[PDB]
C-alpha cells in the first residue's frame, strides 16, 4: 500500500480521462488511445512499461486475419478464462468512438506468437450478434460465468441515448439510463437473450461488479434517474436448465456506494479497490479490499495509501492495474505552464 | 449564404437570380458557432458539432416554406463544405496525416504513380466511396495485412464524419511553386544534373549568390519563409 | 460597424440630444428592441415534410452548444 510519483519520458500527449489496461502473456497493454490512431502506431493498443520509475510506451502489432478496432472511449472490459477453444482471450464491448456513437459490437481480443525479437503479436475476431440483441450504449459491465458448467456471459448496466423519436438536437448530447435488462451472452453461438426480473429495480451505470462460479454480485455505482447511488450491492444466480438459460435476482444489504471505482486482483478471488468517487462531488478517498465466496462478499477497509497534497486537492482523477495489486493513478496535472502533459502518475501496490 | 437561382417551370436548370459580388469580404460570412477548444481533441469538437451536422444533413430533402415579400414560398439548399484547411481537411475525411504516400485529397494516387504521369487523374473521391473504404478497412473481409490493407483501402483509416467537398486551397495556391522555382534557381547557379549529389555547403553558395543577385537586379532582400508577397 | 459601447453610446447621445435641440439618435432600449427582429429566432416559417427528428419550436434564439450535457463529474467533464 505505498505510492510513488512517476512520469512519462515521453509519449504523453496520447492519454484521455478514460482507457482501459489488459493483462495477458506477461506484458501490459493500454487501449483507447486519445483519437484517431496517427501513423505511429495504425493499431492504437500501448505496450505499457514502467521502468526504474519511468513512463515508457511501445507499439503493438497484428495478425493478417486480424479485424482492427477504433479506439472506445470507456467500454466493458471481460477476461475469458484460459481453456478451449484458444487461451486465452478478453471480450470487449462496446463504449463509444473517437466521435460520439456505441459500437453495440462484441470484439475478442487475443494473443498469438512472440517474438520473435522480444515483440508481441496479438490479434482482434469480431463476433456477430444474433437475437434478441443487445442495445448499444457504453458505461455498463460484462462479466464470464461457467454454469454446469457451460460457458456464457452476462451483461448489464450502462446509460444510453434517447430513441430516434425524442432524440433531440437541444438535448443530443444528453444520455438517460437504459432499461434494467440482464443480458445473456454465448460466443458460439452469438445469440443474445434480454431478460429482466422485478428486482432489477432501475439501471444504472459505473457500477463495478463481480463474479464467481456463475452467481454475479454487481457493486456501487450511481443512479441519474433519481440522482442517487443506492448503496444495494445485487445477487443473481444464473444456470442453463438446458435448453433455459434460467436466472434468479436478489438484492443484498451492503454495497460501497461509491462510484468508478479501480481493481486489481492480489490473488484468486481478492480484490482490492482503490475507488474513484463517493459522492457527487467529494472523490472516493478511502482505499478497501474484497473477499468473495458463496459464504458472501466480505469486505474490509485496508491501508489508504497516504496520499500527496497535489493529488489531495484536484477534483477527479482515474487509472488502472498493471496486475498482482500492482496499480497506476492518474491525476490531471492541472498547473501552470502546460507541459503539455496535464496528467501526473501515481504507481501504487498492496503491501 | 452563396447564391440564389430559379427552377420553375419548365426546363429553366437555373436563373443566377443573385449571385454574391465578392464572398471572401468578412462583411460577408455568417457566424454560426463558438468554441473555447482547440481543433486538437477530436472529442470535444465532435461532441459539439454533432447536432449541427445532423441538423444539416436533416435540411437536404424537406423544403422550406418562408414568408417573404408577403407570399408563402418554398426553398431547396444545396450544401458545399469547403472553407478548410488541408489540415481538418484530412480530419474530417478520415485520410492519414499528413504527407504520407497518400497526398492528393481527389487523386488517390501516391506520390510514384503521380511521378509517372501528372494530368491523367480523374476525380474519384468522395465521402460516401471514403466511408465504405473505412468499413473495408475496420472488418478486412480478406484477412490482409495491416500494411497491405491500408493500400487497398487507399488512405481510408479513421471513420470519416463530416461530409465535405473539398477544394484546392486559393490562399497559398503558389507557396509550393514559389520554394519550387527558388529550389530551381539555386539548383541551376549550381550544375545540379552535371554533379547529382551536392552536400551543405555549395547548397549555401547558391543561396547567398542567387538572393544577392536578385537584390542586385530586382532589390529584393532574401527570407526565411515564404508569404504571399514574397512568392508573388 | 463601430465598435462603438453601449456606454459610450448612451452617453454621446444624451450628449448631441442636450446640446443641439434635437433627438438625432435613438436611446438604447429602443434601439434594442428595434434590433431583436435581426438576430435568429423571430420569423415564422414552415418545413414540408418536416425536419427529421429537429424540435418543432421556432422562437428560440442563442443555444448553449453542450446539448444538454449530462454533467455529471464521473463521465467526460
Ligand atoms: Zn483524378
Amino acid at each position: 500500500m505505498s505510492l510513488q510519483p512517476l512520469t512519462a519520458v515521453n509519449c504523453g500527449s496520447l492519454v484521455q480521462p478514460g482507457f482501459s489496461l489488459l493483462d495477458l502473456e506477461g506484458d501490459v497493454y493500454l487501449f483507447g488511445q486519445k483519437g484517431w490512431p496517427k501513423r505511429s502506431c495504425p493499431t492504437g493498443i500501448f505496450g505499457v512499461r514502467i521502468k526504474k520509475g519511468e513512463l515508457k510506451l511501445r507499439a503493438i502489432s497484428f495478425s493478417n486475419n486480424s479485424s482492427y478496432l477504433p479506439p472506445l472511449r470507456c467500454p466493458a472490459i471481460a477476461h475469458f478464462e484460459a481453456q478451449d477453444g484458444k487461451p486465452e482471450c478478453y471480450l470487449i464491448h462496446g463504449g463509444r468512438t473517437p466521435n460520439n456513437e456505441l459500437s453495440s459490437s462484441l470484439y475478442m481480443l487475443s494473443v498469438d506468437s512472440r517474438g520473435c525479437n522480444r515483440k508481441v503479436t496479438l490479434r482482434c475476431e469480431e463476433k456477430e450478434l444474433v437475437g434478441d440483441v443487445p442495445s448499444a450504449r457504453y458505461g455498463h459491465t460484462l462479466s464470464v460465468i461457467n454454469s454446469r458448467g457451460k460457458t456464457a456471459c452476462v451483461l448489464f448496466g450502462g446509460r444510453s441515448y434517447m430513441p430516434p423519436t425524442e432524440r433531440t438536437t437541444q438535448n443530443w448530447n444528453s444520455v438517460v439510463d437504459c432499461p434494467p435488462q440482464v443480458y445473456l451472452i454465448d460466443l458460439e453461438f452469438g445469440c443474445c437473450t434480454a431478460h429482466t426480473l422485478p428486482e432489477l429495480t432501475d439501471g444504472q451505470s459505473f457500477h463495478v461488479a463481480l463474479a464467481r462460479q456463475d452467481c454475479v454480485y454487481f457493486l456501487g455505482g450511481h443512479i441519474l434517474s433519481s440522482d442517487c447511488r443506492p448503496s444495494r450491492l445485487i445477487r443473481l444466480h444464473v444456470e442453463l436448465l438446458l435448453g433455459s438459460p434460467v436466472l434468479t435476482c436478489t438484492i443484498l444489504h451492503e454495497g460501497l456506494t461509491i462510484t468508478s471505482a479501480i481493481a486489481s486482483p492480489i490473488g484468486y478471488h481478492e480484490y482490492i479497490i482503490f475507488g474513484g468517487y463517493q459522492s457527487e462531488t467529494q472523490k472516493r478517498m478511502e482505499c478497501t479490499y474484497v473477499g468473495l465466496d458463496d459464504v458472501g462478499v466480505h469486505m474490509e477497509s485496508r491501508e489508504p495509501p497516504q496520499w500527496t497534497s497535489e493529488i489531495s486537492h484536484s477534483r477527479t482523477w482515474f487509472g488502472g492495474s498493471l496486475g498482482k495489486g500492482t496499480a497506476l493513478v492518474a491525476i490531471p496535472s492541472e498547473g501552470n505552464p502546460t507541459p503539455p502533459e496535464a496528467y501526473h502518475f501515481y504507481q501504487v501496490s498492496f503491501q | 449564404i452563396m447564391s440564389i437561382s430559379i427552377r420553375l417551370e419548365g426546363e429553366d436548370d437555373g436563373i443566377t437570380i443573385f449571385q454574391e459580388q465578392k464572398p471572401n469580404s468578412e462583411l460577408s460570412c455568417r457566424p454560426l458557432c463558438l468554441m473555447f477548444v482547440d481543433e486538437s481533441d477530436h472529442e470535444t469538437l465532435t461532441a459539439i458539432l454533432g447536432p449541427v451536422v445532423a441538423e444539416r444533413k436533416a435540411m437536404m430533402e424537406s423544403r422550406l416554406i418562408i414568408s417573404v415579400g408577403g407570399l408563402l414560398r418554398s426553398f431547396r439548399f444545396f450544401f458545399r463544405g469547403t472553407g478548410y484547411d488541408e489540415k481538418m481537411v484530412r480530419e474530417m475525411e478520415g485520410l492519414e496525416a499528413s504527407g504520407s504516400t497518400y497526398i492528393c485529397t481527389l487523386c488517390d494516387s501516391t506520390r510514384a504513380e503521380a511521378s509517372q504521369n501528372m494530368v491523367l487523374h480523374s476525380i474519384t473521391r468522395s465521402h460516401d466511396e471514403n466511408l465504405e473504404r473505412y468499413e473495408i478497412w475496420r472488418k478486412n473481409p480478406f484477412s490482409e495485412s495491416a500494411d497491405e490493407l491500408r493500400d487497398r483501402v487507399k488512405g481510408v483509416s479513421a471513420k470519416p464524419f463530416m461530409e465535405t467537398q473539398p477544394t484546392l486551397d486559393a490562399l497559398h495556391c503558389d507557396i509550393g511553386n514559389a520554394t519550387e522555382f527558388y529550389k530551381i534557381f539555386q539548383d541551376e547557379i549550381g550544375e545540379v544534373y552535371q554533379k547529382p549529389n551536392p552536400s551543405r555547403e555549395e547548397r549555401r553558395r547558391w543561396r547567398s549568390t542567387l538572393d544577392k543577385q536578385l537584390r542586385k537586379k530586382m532589390k529584393l532582400k532574401p527570407v526565411m519563409r515564404m508569404n504571399g508577397n514574397y512568392a508573388r | 460597424n463601430t465598435f462603438l459601447s453601449c456606454s459610450q453610446y448612451h452617453k454621446m447621445y444624451r450628449t448631441v440630444k442636450a446640446t443641439s435641440g434635437r433627438q438625432i439618435f435613438q436611446p438604447l432600449h429602443t434601439l434594442r428592441n428595434a434590433e431583436k427582429e435581426l438576430l435568429p429566432g423571430f420569423h415564422q416559417f414552415e418545413w414540408q415534410p418536416a425536419l427529421k427528428n429537429v424540435s418543432t419550436s421556432w422562437d428560440v434564439g442563442i443555444i448553449d452548444g453542450l446539448s444538454g450535457w449530462t454533467v455529471s463529474v464521473d463521465d467526460v467533464p
